[PDB]
C-alpha cells in the first residue's frame, strides 16, 4: 500500500527502523554517513582517512543526507550499536 | 444636514435630540481652561454669574 | 475620534449605563480599566457625567445623574448607552457583546481605500460621526463655489466674503496611513452652512466609508476558506476596490560626530556608476524614482579611521585610493518598495532651527499603492474576521445564472458556536438594498408593513438604508423585501425569499446542488498586512553586549527561540537541533562565522563552541565575588578566553 | 445512436451582446462545455488595453495637476474603464492635449493610425479656466489581466507611471441549458451561450477566438 | 540566525509532510546555500557577485532555488509552544505570495486560527539537524498526542461535516433498491462501483441510495467475510452488499486490507477508525489514509449543501414563554399567603422552569427537519497563567529519562479494570501499559502474559475471560537507579509502539499536564506543591466500626478498632464538611465498616497524614487519583503515566532522622538506600526541584542568590548531569540523540557492499 | 498568441488502465477542459452494448432460476460485464445455449458476423445438473451509459471506458508557480486501447469546438505551434 512515498517521507520510517535500535540511533546513523558521503564529494577528508561512498545509485542531485537514508534501507552498511 | 444624502430609516420613532459635537469632550474642558471668550458666553444663559 | 472620548477608568454598574460603555473595552488585559464615552453623554463643570434625557412624556431635556437617581422616574433616546463606534453596527441587538466589543475595535483598525466607497446597509450615525471628526471640508457660510480646484475650493458667501480651504492631499497619517481629500461639489453649486464641501480618506459624500460592498457566498468552497481564511475574486485586485496607500517616512542627519564632522554628498566610497543613477546632485533620491530593496535614499560620508594591506594593493594597483571613507547611506528597508512622492532638505547654510551640531537633516516620504494579497486581514462590522486564503481568478468563481461571479465566499461552521447572527442579517439586507423592491400592494399592505411608513417601498436599485440600533428592521419586514426583488436586465430573478441561488461551479461547469445564501456585506482592510507581518534573516547584525542577533530594527530581524520552544526540542530528544540554535545560529562568536564559511563552501558544519551568554554568565559571577572555575577531567582550572 | 451534427447558430439581443445555440448533443454536455467556453472568454481574448501613461506637468501618480479638480491618482481610476481596440503588432502612444474650461472625455483623445477609441462620452477630468491637461498613453497588446510593468524591470525612467493594463474585450458571460424529451422516445440536450463585450469586438467575433483557442488546445 | 515568519493561510491542497513558503522568505533563508550553488555554475563569477545577484532577485536564481530547496526540511512552530507537537518539520514548496500555506490537519496541534495568526520558520542546518527533523519532528510521523495517544491529524470541522453527507442514507432517495416483483427484476444493482458513478453522474442515482452492487478490490465486513468465503482473503474476488456509494468511494479511501464498515461517519465513529488503523498499520498509511479522508471531506462539504440564512436561524419561543411567565407571577398570590408551603414554592418553580425547558427542547427538534444545516453539523460532531505550572513541572521532571530497557523489577500497581453484572477510566490508567504478573483466569487457562503491551484488542480479550483487577508496571514502582525503564513505562503515546532509550518522559509528561491548564487549576497546584488541603479531612488510623456522634459544635467520628486497643476519635469537624459516599450502596452511617484507607469525610486529605499512615507507595495512587479527577472534570484525556512521573519526583527524597552521618538533610533514597535512621518524606515540585543535585540548575528555578550562597560556601561541584546545564553552556543533552549509546555509534559500510 | 508548449505524456499501469498528465497549463486551464474531457471520454465514443435479454422459462418467474445456481439479478450483473464490438450499429439478437452441468463463459454464445465477445473467459453462469439455459440478447451500439427502458430491460453501458477521474497541480517554478498540470485517469475495458480511448474524445472536442472556430476563423486565438 502506501501508493509510493514523496521526497522526504521516502524511505518510510518504519522500514528503517528495523535496521537499527531506535529511532535517535536512526539519527546518528544516517547523520555521521552523510558526513562521509558530503566529504568524498568534495575530497578526500581528514588526516590518514579514506571516505567511501555513495554506495547506492545517486539521484540527479540527491543530497548526501537523502542517499545515506536509502543505503540504510537497503542494509548497505552496518553500525556498532552502542 | 442640508446636504446630507438620501438614506431611509427602518426607525418609526423619532429623536428629536440631535447628538451634540462628540468632540466638545475635549474643546470644552480647553476653552474653559484657557478662559475662551466663546466659554465667557456660557453667562450669556447665564449660571453662576463669575466666569473665573 | 474614538481615541479622544476614550476614558481611562482605573481609579459594570447601573451607573455605567448610559454614561461610559464597557461596550467598547479593549478585547486585551486592560479590559474594563479603558472605555469611550457614550453618545449622548454631557460633562458637567465639576466632573460628573450628565445622561440627557427626558422627564415621565415631558418634552424638556434635563441632566440626569447621581442627583437625578435620588427622584428616578424616561429615556432620552435608545443607544444611550452605545458609543459612536459601537452605535455603527447594524443590527447590533443581534450580536453577543463579544461580537459587538470586536465589532468596535475591527472598525477603528480599517484602512483608508482609494475608492471610499460608502456602506450600502447601516446606521444613521455615519453621517454624524464624518463630520465631527474633523478629517471631512465643512461648509461654514451659506454661499457659492467660486472655483473647484484638487488643490482648494473657494465659496462666495452671499454676506461677500470669501472662504477658501485647502485640501489635504495624500498627508502621511500618523500610522502612515493616506490622507486624502476629495472635491465633491462644482463651481455651480450652492452650498448651506454646515454642508459637506470635500469627502475625507475614508469618507463618501459625506458618511464615513471603511469598506466596500462585495457580493458574498456563505457555502464552504473545498476548502480554501477553512475555519477563517477567506477567498476572494481576483477582480479586486484588477479593480483597485481594496487597494490602499500606505506612506512611510525616513530621515537623515548630519554632522556632529564622534571623530569629526561628516558630510552629505552623492560621492560613494566605491560603487558602480548605475547604483547612483537615481541620485541628485546632492545625492538625494530623485522624486517620482522608484527605489526597490536596498536602493540609496540619501547619500552621505562619515569621517575615516583612515587606519588593510591586501585592500591598499588592489587600490595602487588600478588607481583607486584610501579616500577615507566609511559609507554611510540612508537605504530603503529590506522587503519595501514605492516611489518617492516628497523630500524636505534643512541645511545649515540656510538659518534654520536644528539640533546642536547637525549640519543638515532631510527627510524622505516613499509611497506605496498596496494591491489586496492572499494573508491581509478582512474584517467585518461584527467582529468576524480573518485571513484571505486564496485569490481565485474571476473565471472559476461561484456565479448566478446572471454570469455575475461572486466577489468574496465565506464559510458557516462559525454559526453554532458564537451565532453572529447579525452578520447574516445585513447580508440579506445588502442584497435587498442592491437590487431594490417593490412591495406590490394589492388589496392594502401585507401585515409585516403593519409598523412601517409608506415611503419604504418601492426604491430603486443600490439605495443605502438606515437601521438604527434598537429602532431598527425586524426579523419580518426582512423576509417580505426578501420576496420583493428588482429582476435584472432580462428579468430573471437572482435571489429567492430564502436569500439562496443556485450557484455554477466556475471550474467543473456544474451547478452547485443545493441553492447557497449570497448578499452584500460591507467588509473592512485591517491594518495587518502582509508586507509588513513578513520576515526572513540568513544572516545579519547582532546586538554589542549579548552576541545575540538583534530583531526591531529597519532590515533583517532574528526570530526568538524560547525555554518553551526549547522544551519542545527536548521532548523530541532532538539534542543537536536544539544545541545548533542555541550555540552557532545565536551566540557563538567564532561559530556563525565558520558555519556561513562551511555552508559557502559546502563542507560539513563545524562543532559548536561555547555561547557567549554563558561567558558573560561567569563574569556577572566573578563580578559579584563568586570564584567559580570550570575543571575538566585533568587539567584542573581552564580559561575561556 | 441517433446521428445528427452539433449546429451552431448565431443570435442577437443586443450589440455588444449576442446569444449562440449549439444542438444537439449527449446529456450531461451542456454544463460542462458551455463552461469551458466561459472560463476561455472570460480571460485567453486577446485584447487591446493602455500600458503606461506620461503626463507632463506631474512626475508621478501621488500629484495634483492645477486647476483639474481630479487629483492624478483619481484620473489613472478612471482611465481604467477606458475600452479600446487595436492591431498595433507594436507599441504605439495616443495624445490628450485639453485647455481650458470643459471637461474632457475620451473623445478628446486623438488615436494613432491602427487604433481606435470606442468609448468617446466617458468622463476623464473636469477642467477650469487655469485647467490645462495634456497627456500621453502607450496602447500596447494583450490578454487577460497584467499588473503595472514597473519601470525598474524594463527602463521607462522617471516620466512614465506604469498603470495596470487589463485587456478583456468581455464584460460578461452566462448560460442555461435544456434538456427537452428526457422521455424513452430519445435523450439529447441544448444549451445557449449568452456572450457580452465592451464593444472593443462583438459577440459573435469574441466566441470565434475563443472557439480556435480550444480547437487548437486539445491535441 | 536563519529564521522569519510570516501570516498563515490554508494550504488545503498540501501533503501533510508538505508547507507553503513564500518565495522571499525561503530566498532570504536559504541565501548561503543558493549563493553557493550559483557560483558552481557560471552564473556568477565569485561568491561576492552571488550575493548581489539574489539581493537583487534576478530571475536567473528561482531555479537554482527549488533545488537547494528540494528534501531540505523546515521546523515551523506557532508561539505560544504548550506540547512538543507545537513544533513540526515539513517540506518547503516554493509558493506565491508572503503568506505561510498550513496543512488543514495539523491546525489542532499548533492551536492555529486562521485570523491573522502568524508561525515561525527554522531551517536546520547541520546533517544532524535535517536528521532529526525528518525522523522525530516530521510532520506525518507526529500523529497520535503525546499525552492520551489519540490521533491528532483527525479530520475535524468541514471534512467531518462532509464525510458525515457522503456516509449518510436517506430513503427514498433517486437511485433507491427496489426488491424484485412479478413484473420486473431487482433495479437497484449494478454491476460494479464504476457504473453506479455513470448512474450518479445521470439523473439515475443519488449518492447517499440504497442501492447494492458488487465490489471486487473492497474487502468485506469481517463478520460476513467469514460466511461468504472462509477460504482466505479475496484479492480479485468479488461480493454483494447493500450500501451507499458515498460508503463505497468513502471505503477506498481506507486501506485495501480495512474491512469494509457501512456507517455513516460520526465524529466519535471517525475517531474510532482512525485509532483502529493506527495500531493495524504502518504511520505512513495512517499518513495518507487521513489525507484521502481530507480531500473527499472538503470535497463533499461545497456538495453538502450546508449554508445559514434567516430561516435555519431564526427562532414559537415567544408564545411559550409568555405562557410559562404568567404562571410564576400568579405564585406571587400564593406565595404571599395562603398557599406558599415554602417548599411546593421552590419545588414549584424548579418543577415549571424545567418543564419549559422540556418543551423548548421539543420545540427545537419540532421546527427543523433532521437535514437542517445547523442541525447536520451538531449531528455530525465537528463543532496564560499556566505557563507559571509548567514550568515548575518542567523543572522537576526535565532529568526524567529512559536509561534502560527493563529494570526486572516484579511490583506494579493493580488497575480497577472493568467493573460488570465498563470503567470508562480503564483508557487512562490500564491502556498501554505492561503487565508486571500473568493475567490467569479462574478457569485456570492463562490469558495475557505478563510483560504485554497490553492494547486495547487485549484489553476486550481480557474483558471476555470475565477478570476485574490486573496488575501492571509503573514507573512510581520502578528500580532504576538512573531515571526509568522502557518496560515500567511502556508504550509512547506518539508512536504506538515501546518507548526508545532516548526518550526524555519528565519533559513530555509536565508538557501534557501543563497544556490543559488553559476543583480547577488552584487546585491542581496545591496537590503538585503538596501543601495542606483547605478543608482537612480526616483518614481514618486504623480498621474497625465507626460511631458517628452529631453536636452542635462539631461533628465526632470515633472509630472502634478490631483489634481492641485504644479507641481512634476524630473531633471538632465542621459540620458541613459532609459525610463520605460508600452490594448495598449508600452513604456512610453509625455502625459501618472502615479499612485504613479510607477517607471519612467528604474532601481532600492531608497527603501528609496518609504518607505516616497507608505508606509511600499508596500516596502516589492517592495523589494520581485526586489530580486525574480534577482534568476529568473537565473532559481532558492525560494518561496516568504522565501524572506518575512527576508524583515520582516527590517521594524520591528521605529524611535521615539524626546521627555514621547527621541531621535531615533531605537526601537521595538511592544515595542513601544503596549504601550503607531515616523516613519517608513528601514535598512540592518547587521545594523537590532545589533539591537536585545541580546548582546552577536550581538557581536558574528559584531565587538564585540562597542558592548561589550555600553553593558557593560547600564549594559544591556542578558535574553537568542534567540537562538544563547543558543548554546553560551549549552541550549537548543528556536525552535522546545526545545519549553516549546513540551519539557514539560508528558507521562503515559493509566490506560485501563496498566492492560491488 | 504564442504560448509555452505543454507536454501530453502517458504512464500504463495496467493492461485496460492508464494515467495522462499534460504540463504546463496556463491558468487557469487545468478546469477549464479537465471536466470536459472527462465527460467527453465518458458519454461521447461509441461502442455496441447490451439492450434486453432473455432466457428460456423467465416471463413468468421474477427471481428464481431453476436449472442454475446463479438468480436473476446476479445473472444480468454478469452479462452486464460483457463487451462486444458491433459495427452493425442495430440491435442484433445473439444466442447462447449450453445444457449439462458446467459453466457458461460466453464462449459458448454464438456470434453472428460482426460482432464479437472480446472476453471469452468471463464466468456468466454455472450450470446445474441435468439443466439447461438459452439465452437471447439484444445487443446495438450506443454512446455513454443509458438506463433501463421502462423481456430484461437492463442498464447499458455503452462507452468502452469504464472509470474516469482527473485533478490539477501546480508545478513549472520558473517564475509563476501556479502553472497548472492536469492529471487524468481513466479505466477502460479491453474492447479499444486508454490512448486510443483518449484519441477519440480529443477528436471529438476539436471538431466540436470547430463550430465556434468557423465563426470567424481569422478572429486572433492563440496557438502553441
Ligand atoms: N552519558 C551518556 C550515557 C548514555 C547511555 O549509555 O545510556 C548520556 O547521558
Ligand atoms: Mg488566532
Ligand atoms: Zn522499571
Amino acid at each position: 500500500a502506501y501508493d509510493t512515498p514523496l521526497g522526504i517521507t521516502n524511505p518510510p520510517i518504519d522500514e528503517l527502523l528495523s535496521r537499527a535500535s531506535s529511532k535517535y540511533a536512526l539519527v546518528i546513523y544516517a547523520a555521521k554517513r552523510a558526513r562521509q558521503i558530503n566529504d568524498y564529494y568534495n575530497q578526500l577528508g581528514d588526516g590518514i582517512l579514506e571516505y567511501v561512498g555513495p554506495l547506492v545509485e545517486p539521484g540527479l542531485q540527491e543530497k548526501p543526507l537523502s542517499i545515506a537514508l536509502r543505503e540504510i534501507h537497503g542494509d548497505l552498511l552496518e553500525h556498532t550499536e552502542g | 444636514v442640508p446636504g446630507a444624502p438620501n438614506r431611509v430609516s427602518f426607525a418609526k420613532l423619532r429623536e428629536p435630540l440631535e447628538v451634540p459635537g462628540l468632540l466638545d469632550v475635549q474643546t470644552d474642558s480647553f476653552e474653559w481652561l484657557v478662559g475662551s471668550d466663546r466659554w465667557r458666553q456660557a453667562a450669556i444663559d447665564r449660571g453662576e454669574e463669575n466666569p473665573v | 475620534l474614538t481615541h479622544k472620548r476614550r476614558l481611562l477608568a482605573l481609579g459594570v454598574h447601573p451607573s455605567h449605563y448610559g454614561r461610559m460603555c464597557p461596550i467598547e473595552t479593549p478585547e486585551g488585559p486592560n479590559i474594563g480599566l479603558i472605555g469611550s464615552l457614550s453618545v449622548y453623554a454631557r460633562v458637567n463643570p465639576f466632573g460628573f457625567i450628565e445622561t440627557p434625557y427626558r422627564k415621565v412624556v415631558t418634552d424638556q431635556i434635563d441632566y440626569l445623574t447621581a442627583d437625578e437617581e435620588d427622584r428616578h422616574v424616561m429615556d432620552v433616546s435608545p443607544r444611550q448607552m452605545v458609543s459612536v463606534a459601537t452605535a455603527m453596527i447594524p443590527f447590533l441587538e443581534h450580536d453577543d457583546a463579544n461580537r459587538a466589543l470586536m465589532g468596535a475595535n475591527m472598525q477603528r483598525q480599517a484602512v483608508p481605500l482609494v475608492r471610499s466607497e460608502a456602506p450600502l446597509v447601516g446606521t444613521g450615525m455615519e453621517l454624524r460621526a464624518a463630520i465631527d471628526a474633523g478629517d471631512v471640508v465643512v461648509a461654514d457660510k451659506t454661499g457659492v463655489i467660486e472655483e473647484v480646484s484638487a488643490d482648494y475650493i473657494t465659496v462666495m458667501a452671499d454676506d461677500g466674503t470669501r472662504q477658501s480651504y485647502r485640501l489635504r492631499k495624500f498627508a502621511r497619517s500618523n500610522h502612515g496611513t493616506c490622507a486624502n481629500q476629495r472635491p465633491i461639489v462644482d463651481a455651480g453649486q450652492r452650498v448651506e452652512a454646515g454642508q459637506v464641501i470635500a469627502d475625507g480618506p475614508c469618507t463618501q459624500n459625506g458618511e464615513m466609508a471603511l469598506g466596500k460592498n462585495l457580493l458574498v457566498a456563505i457555502m464552504p468552497w473545498e476548502g480554501h476558506n477553512y475555519e477563517d481564511a477567506i477567498i476572494l475574486s481576483n477582480r479586486l485586485v484588477e479593480e483597485d476596490v481594496l487597494t490602499s496607500i500606505h506612506i512611510e517616512e525616513h530621515e537623515i542627519d548630519a554632522r556632529d560626530t564622534k571623530l569629526g564632522a561628516e558630510e552629505i554628498t552623492r560621492d560613494i566610497p566605491n560603487v558602480s556608476d548605475e547604483v547612483l543613477a537615481d541620485l541628485d546632485e546632492r545625492g538625494i533620491v530623485r522624486i517620482g524614482a522608484e527605489v526597490r530593496d536596498g536602493d540609496i535614499l540619501v547619500g552621505k560620508v562619515t569621517p575615516k579611521g583612515e587606519t588593510t594591506p591586501e585592500e591598499r594593493l588592489l587600490r595602487a594597483i588600478f588607481g583607486e585610493k584610501a579616500r577615507e571613507v566609511r559609507d554611510t547611506s540612508l537605504k530603503v528597508p529590506h522587503g519595501e518598495s514605492g516611489k518617492v512622492i516628497g523630500i524636505r532638505v534643512f541645511s545649515r547654510e540656510d538659518d534654520d532651527e536644528l539640533p546642536a551640531g547637525v549640519n543638515e537633516l532631510v527627510r524622505v516620504y516613499v509611497a506605496q499603492k498596496r494591491k489586496i494579497s492572499d494573508g491581509d486581514k478582512l474584517a467585518g462590522r461584527h467582529g468576524n474576521k480573518g485571513v484571505i486564503g486564496k485569490i481565485l481568478p474571476v473565471e472559476d468563481m461561484p456565479f448566478l445564472p446572471d454570469g455575475t461571479p461572486v466577489d468574496i465566499i465565506l464559510n458557516t461552521h462559525g454559526v453554532p458556536r458564537r451565532m453572529n447572527i447579525g452578520q447574516i442579517l445585513e447580508t440579506h439586507l445588502g442584497w435587498v438594498a442592491k437590487a431594490g423592491w417593490n412591495i406590490d400592494v394589492a388589496a392594502g399592505v401585507p401585515d409585516w408593513a403593519s409598523k412601517l411608513p409608506e415611503e419604504l417601498y418601492s426604491a430603486p436599485a443600490d439605495s443605502t438604508v438606515a437601521t438604527p440600533v434598537f429602532d431598527g428592521a425586524q426579523e419580518g419586514e426582512l423576509a417580505g423585501l426578501l420576496g420583493s426583488t428588482l429582476p435584472n436586465r432580462d428579468g430573471e430573478v437572482m435571489v429567492d425569499a430564502d436569500g439562496k441561488s443556485t450557484l455554477f461551479d466556475g471550474r467543473s461547469g456544474e451547478p452547485f446542488p443545493y441553492p447557497v445564501t449570497v448578499g452584500y456585506m460591507y467588509i473592512l482592510k485591517l491594518h495587518h498586512l502582509v508586507d509588513d507581518k513578513i520576515h526572513a534573516r540568513s544572516t545579519g547584525p547582532y546586538s554589542m553586549i549579548t552576541q545575540q542577533p538583534l530583531g526591531g530594527k529597519a532590515q533583517f530581524g532574528g526570530q526568538r527561540f524560547g525555554e518553551m520552544e526549547c522544551w519542545a526540542m527536548q521532548a523530541y530528544g532532538a539534542a543537536y537541533t536544539l544545541q545548533e540554535l542555541l550555540t552557532i545560529k545565536s551566540d557563538d562568536t567564532v561559530g556563525r562565522v565558520k558555519v556561513y564559511e562551511a555552508i559557502v563552501k559546502g563542507e560539513n558544519i563545524p562543532e559548536p563552541g561555547i555561547p557567549e551568554s554563558f561567558k558573560v554568565l561567569l563574569k556577572e559571577l566573578q563580578s559579584l565575588c563568586l570564584n567559580v572555575e570550570v575543571l575538566s577531567s585533568d587539567g584542573a582550572a581552564i580559561e575561556m578566553r | 445512436l441517433i446521428s445528427q451534427r452539433p449546429t451552431l447558430s448565431e443570435e442577437t439581443v443586443a450589440e455588444n451582446r449576442s446569444r449562440f445555440v449549439i444542438e444537439p448533443l449527449e446529456p450531461g454536455f451542456g454544463y460542462t462545455l458551455g463552461n469551458s467556453l466561459r472560463r476561455t472568454l472570460l480571460s485567453s481574448i486577446p485584447g487591446a488595453a493602455v500600458t503606461s501613461i506620461r503626463i507632463d506637468g506631474v512626475l508621478h501618480e501621488f500629484t495634483t495637476v492645477p486647476g483639474v479638480k481630479e487629483d492624478v491618482t483619481d484620473i489613472i481610476l478612471n482611465l481604467k474603464g477606458l475600452v479600446v481596440s487595436s492591431d498595433d503588432d507594436e507599441p504605439v502612444t495616443m495624445y490628450l492635449r485639453k485647455q481650458g474650461p470643459g471637461v474632457v472625455t475620451a473623445g478628446d483623445i486623438v488615436p494613432p493610425a491602427g487604433v481606435t477609441v470606442h468609448n468617446p462620452d466617458m468622463h476623464i477630468a473636469t477642467l477650469n479656466d487655469k485647467g490645462k491637461l495634456e497627456v500621453e498613453l502607450v496602447v500596447e497588446r494583450g490578454r487577460g489581466y497584467v499588473p503595472a510593468v514597473q519601470n525598474k524591470a524594463s527602463g521607462a525612467e522617471i516620466g512614465r507611471i506604469p498603470v495596470d493594463s487589463i485587456y478583456s474585450p468581455v464584460l460578461k458571460v452566462t448560460y442555461k441549458v435544456e434538456a427537452t424529451r428526457v422521455e424513452q422516445r430519445t435523450d439529447f440536450d441544448k444549451l445557449i451561450i449568452d456572450v457580452e463585450t465592451k464593444n472593443s469586438i462583438s459577440p459573435r467575433d469574441a466566441l470565434a477566438s475563443a472557439g480556435g483557442t480550444l480547437v487548437e488546445l486539445f491535441g | 540566525d536563519y529564521s522569519g515568519r510570516s501570516v498563515i493561510v490554508v494550504g488545503p491542497q498540501l501533503k501533510l509532510h508538505q508547507c507553503g513558503l513564500p518565495k522571499l522568505m525561503a530566498l532570504e533563508l536559504f541565501k548561503p546555500f543558493v549563493m553557493k550553488r550559483l557560483v558552481d555554475l557560471n552564473h556568477a563569477q565569485n561568491i561576492k557577485s552571488a550575493k548581489r545577484m539574489v539581493e537583487r532577485q534576478r530571475p536567473q536564481v528561482w531555479d537554482v532555488l527549488e533545488e537547494v530547496i528540494a528534501e531540505h526540511p523546515v521546523l515551523l512552530n506557532r508561539a505560544p509552544t504548550l506540547h512538543r507537537l507545537g513544533i513540526q518539520a515539513f517540506e518547503p514548496q516554493l509558493v506565491e505570495g508572503k503568506a505561510i500555506q498550513l496543512h488543514p490537519l495539523v491546525c489542532e496541534a499548533f492551536n492555529a486560527d486562521f485570523d491573522g495568526d502568524q508561525m515561525a520558520v527554522h531551517l536546520p542546518l547541520s546533517a544532524e539537524a535535517q536528521a532529526e527533523a525528518r525522523i522525530l519532528m516530521l510532520s506525518s510521523n507526529n500523529i497520535l498526542s503525546p499525552a492520551s495517544g489519540k490521533p491528532l491529524a483527525m479530520p475535524r470541522l468541514d471534512m467531518v461535516t462532509g464525510l458525515y453527507y457522503l456516509t449518510t442514507l436517506v430513503e427514498g432517495a433517486t437511485g433507491e433498491y427496489q426488491a424484485a416483483t412479478k413484473d420486473a427484476p431487482e433495479q437497484g444493482v449494478y454491476s460494479s462501483p464504476a457504473e453506479a458513478i455513470m448512474a450518479m453522474d445521470r439523473g439515475a442515482l443519488s449518492v447517499r441510495a440504497k442501492i447494492k452492487v458488487r465490489l471486487t478490490e473492497l474487502r468485506p465486513p469481517t463478520d460476513l467475510e467469514a460466511q461468504l468465503f472462509e477460504n482466505g482473503w479475496k484479492p480479485g474476488d468479488a461480493w454483494t452488499a447493500e450500501t451507499t456509494l458515498g460508503r463505497v468511494m468513502f471505503n477506498e479511501l481506507l486501506p485495501k486490507s480495512y474491512p469494509f464498515v457501512n456507517e455513516q461517519m460520526h465524529k466519535k465513529v471517525q475517531a474510532r477508525i482512525i485509532n483502529d488503523l493506527a495500531e493495524r498499520f504502518p504511520m505512513i498509511v495512517v499518513a495518507q489514509t487521513v489525507d484521502k479522508l481530507k480531500d473527499a471531506g472538503f470535497y463533499w462539504a461545497t456538495r453538502s449543501g450546508v449554508t445559514v440564512s434567516m430561516a435555519d436561524v431564526l427562532v414559537q419561543k415567544q408564545e411559550i414563554l409568555e405562557r410559562h411567565e404568567a404562571e410564576a407571577d400568579a405564585i406571587e398570590r400564593k406565595y404571599q399567603r395562603g398557599a406558599l408551603n415554602h417548599t411546593e414554592r421552590n419545588e414549584s418553580l424548579v418543577k415549571i422552569w424545567q418543564d419549559a425547558t422540556e418543551e423548548v427542547g421539543k420545540a427545537l427538534e419540532e421546527f427543523y427537519p433532521a437535514d437542517n444545516p445547523i442541525i447536520t453539523i451538531v449531528k455530525s460532531g465537528a463543532t496564560a497563567d499556566s505557563g507559571y505550572l509548567t514550568r515548575r513541572l518542567v523543572d522537576v521532571s526535565q532529568d526524567v529519562i529512559v536509561r534502560e530497557h527493563d529494570c526486572e523489577t516484579e511490583r506494579g500497581i493493580n488497575v480497577t479494570l472493568a467493573e460488570r453484572g465498563r470503567d470508562a477510566h480503564v483508557e487512562t490508567s490500564a491502556f498501554a501499559r505492561t503487565l508486571a504478573t500473568d493475567a490467569v483466569d479462574a478457569n485456570g487457562n492463562v490469558i495475557i502474559e505478563r510483560g504485554h503491551d497490553l492494547g486495547d484488542p487485549a484489553i476486550d480479550a481480557l474483558l471476555a475471560a470475565g477478570i476485574t483487577t490486573v496488575k501492571v508496571r509503573s514507573v512510581l514502582t520502578c528500580t532504576s537507579a538512573t531515571g526509568v525503564c522502557a518496560m515500567c513505562y511502556g508504550r509512547s503515546m506518539a508512536t504506538g509502539k515501546l518507548v526508545d532509550i532516548g526518550e526524555a518522559v519528565g519533559i513530555v509528561a509536565a508538557q501534557s499536564i501543563g497544556e490543559p491548564g488553559t476543583g480547577g487549576l488552584p487546585r491542581v497546584q496545591e496537590l503538585f506543591e503538596a501543601r495542606v488541603p483547605r478543608n482537612k479531612a480526616p483518614i481514618a488510623d486504623v480498621a474497625g466500626r465507626v460511631r458517628l456522634e452529631e453536636s452542635d459544635k462539631f461533628f465526632k467520628i470515633t472509630i472502634v478498632p478490631d483489634d481492641g486497643g485504644e479507641e481512634v476519635v476524630y473531633d471538632k469537624l465542621s459540620k458541613r464538611q459532609r459525610l463520605r459516599v460508600i452490594g448495598t450502596e449508600g452513604v456512610l452511617s453509625d455502625g459501618d465498616h472502615v479499612e485504613v484507607g479510607d477517607q471519612l469525610m467528604e474532601g481532600a486529605a492531608d497527603p501528609h497524614e496518609v504518607l505516616r499512615v497507608q505508606g509511600p507507595r499508596e500516596v502516589q495512587i492517592h495523589l494520581v487519583k485526586e489530580v486525574q479527577e480534577v482534568y476529568r472534570a473537565q473532559g481532558v484525556s492525560i494518561h496516568d503515566k504522565h501524572i506518575e512521573v512527576i508524583v515520582r519526583q516527590m517521594l524520591r527524597r528521605v529524611t535521615i532522622i539524626d546521627s555514621e552521618f547527621l541531621p535531615g538533610s533531605l537526601t537521595e533514597r538511592a544515595e542513601f538506600e544503596a549504601e550503607n535512621a531515616g523516613r519517608p518524606v513528601l514535598m512540592g515540585i518547587t521545594k523537590a526541584s532545589l533539591a537536585t543535585d545541580s546548582w546552577l540548575s536550581a538557581a536558574s528555578f528559584q531565587e538564585t542568590t540562597r542558592v548561589l550562597t550555600d553553593a558557593a560556601i560547600n564549594c559544591r561541584s556542578d558535574k553537568l548531569n542534567g540537562l538544563k546545564e547543558n543548554v546553560i553552556i551549549g552541550k549537548l543533552i543528556p536525552a535522546g540523540t545526545g545519549i553516549s549509546r546513540y551519539r557514539n555509534i560508528q558507521v562503515q559500510p559493509t566490506e560485501e557492499a563496498r566492492a560491488a
